[PDB]
């Protein structure tokens, strides 16, 4: 790691509010695209 | 009144025990053409993989 960073390296964490139930709708969504296929 | 009757006497124990036989081997091939059918799914895991590289990740 040799060379000072330019940066600190904070959680990625920039979409502060994603529903759990939306992300949950986009699996089934592709889950069920999949199957069909 | 006396002849045939006779003769269709001496049939009936021989044709008894031929349809016997055919029934059984009725229920016998009945039996045979029956097979256990094991379907296959789509594995979860390429799904996963399809959530994930949704994501961007």
């Amino acid at each position: 790691i040799s060379g000072v960073s330019p940066l600190l390296y904070f959680p990625p964490t920039t979409t502060s509010t994603t529903n759990r139930e939306d992300q949950i709708n986009k699996n089934t969504n592709i889950a069920i695209q999949m199957i069909k296929r | 009144d006396i002849m045939v009757p006779s003769f269709v006497y001496n049939k009936l124990p021989v044709i008894h025990f031929l349809q016997e036989k055919r029934a059984e081997q009725k229920l016998r091939r009945v039996l045979d053409e029956t097979y256990t059918e094991w379907t296959e799914e789509l594995d979860q895991a390429h799904v996963t993989d399809a959530i994930t590289r949704s994501l961007n990740i």
